[PDB]
Parts: structure tokens; sequence; C-alpha cells
């Protein structure tokens, strides 16, 4: 299992190690939420992440580290 | 006649008495609950201060 702590996703649409999980929606619908909160969920679950910010807002990549910095992520 | 009176005076009570009874108990439940809360709120406040200063000393960091 790859968990994201959203019951939505864990229970209906499973995301697995080794899988490809596209997160697709409009402008403004949520989409970075849910994959940051992934990332934020995987703190004692031994893996790495990467986030790879193509194009976005050098403020917006900003506040996204700051997020993960505060959590300890 | 007599039978009905004294039935509904002996229901009565057995119920006004344990509606009462159920009063006290709550206030205990209650009472307990209010403990349990009261030390709850500490200990997150305290979660609070304790994480904020990790918080801090990695920004140090
Ligand atoms: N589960 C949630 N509960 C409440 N609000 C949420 C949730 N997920 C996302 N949001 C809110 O939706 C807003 C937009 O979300 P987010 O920026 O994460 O989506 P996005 O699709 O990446 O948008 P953009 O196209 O601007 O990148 C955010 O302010 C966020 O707080
Ligand atoms: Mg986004």
């Amino acid at each position: 299992p790859l968990q994201t702590g959203l019951i939505a996703i864990d229970a209906m649409i499973p995301v697995g190690r080794g899988q490809r999980e596209l997160i697709i929606g409009d402008r403004q619908t949520g989409k970075t939420a849910v994959a940051t909160d992934t990332i934020l969920n995987q703190q004692g679950q031994n893996v790495i992440c990467v986030y790879v910010a193509i194009g976005q807002k050098a403020s917006s990549v900003a506040q996204v580290v700051t997020n993960f910095q505060e959590r300890g992520a | 006649t007599i039978r009905n009176s004294e039935e509904l005076r002996g229901k009565a009570i057995e119920q006004l008495e344990k509606a009462r009874a159920r009063l006290k108990k709550v206030e205990m439940d209650a009472d307990q609950f209010r403990v349990n809360g009261y030390s709850e709120i500490e200990r997150e406040k305290m979660n609070l201060i304790n994480s904020t200063y990790k918080t801090l000393e990695q920004f140090e960091n």
C-alpha cells in the first residue's frame, strides 16, 4: 500500500507502491493539496518523496517548501 | 380504582426518583467528562508549545 490518508483514495482508488496514479482536475480544484498531503503522510513509512514543480510560480513553490518544513516532512 | 392510584404513585415515584438518580449519575458523567476535557486541553496546549519550540530549533538549524 501507499497510504494517502485520504479515505476517499485509500478505500476506493487505492494507490500502490510502483504505481502511477494521475491527479487530474481543473485549476484550483485541490490537486496540489491531495499530492502534498500524500507526501506529508509518508512521515514514518520510510519512503523518499520528490516534488518536481514544473513551471510553477516561484512564490507558490516556496510556499510548498515552507509547508513541508513546518511539518518536518 | 384503588389499585390504580397506588400503581400510578408507585410507578410514578419509581420513575421521579429514577430520573433524578440518572441526573446525579450524569452529573457524575459530565463531572468526569469535564475533568478529562480539562486535562486533554492542557496536554494539547503543551503539545502546541512543545512542537513549536521544536520548530523554532529547526529554524535555528
Ligand atoms: N481536503 C480539502 N479540504 C479543504 N480544502 C482543500 C482540500 N484540498 C484542497 N483544498 C483547498 O483548495 C484550494 C486550492 O487547492 P490546491 O491549490 O491544493 O489545488 P490546485 O488544483 O493545485 O490549484 P492550482 O491550479 O492553483 O494549482 C487550497 O487553498 C486548499 O486549501
Ligand atoms: Mg497547485
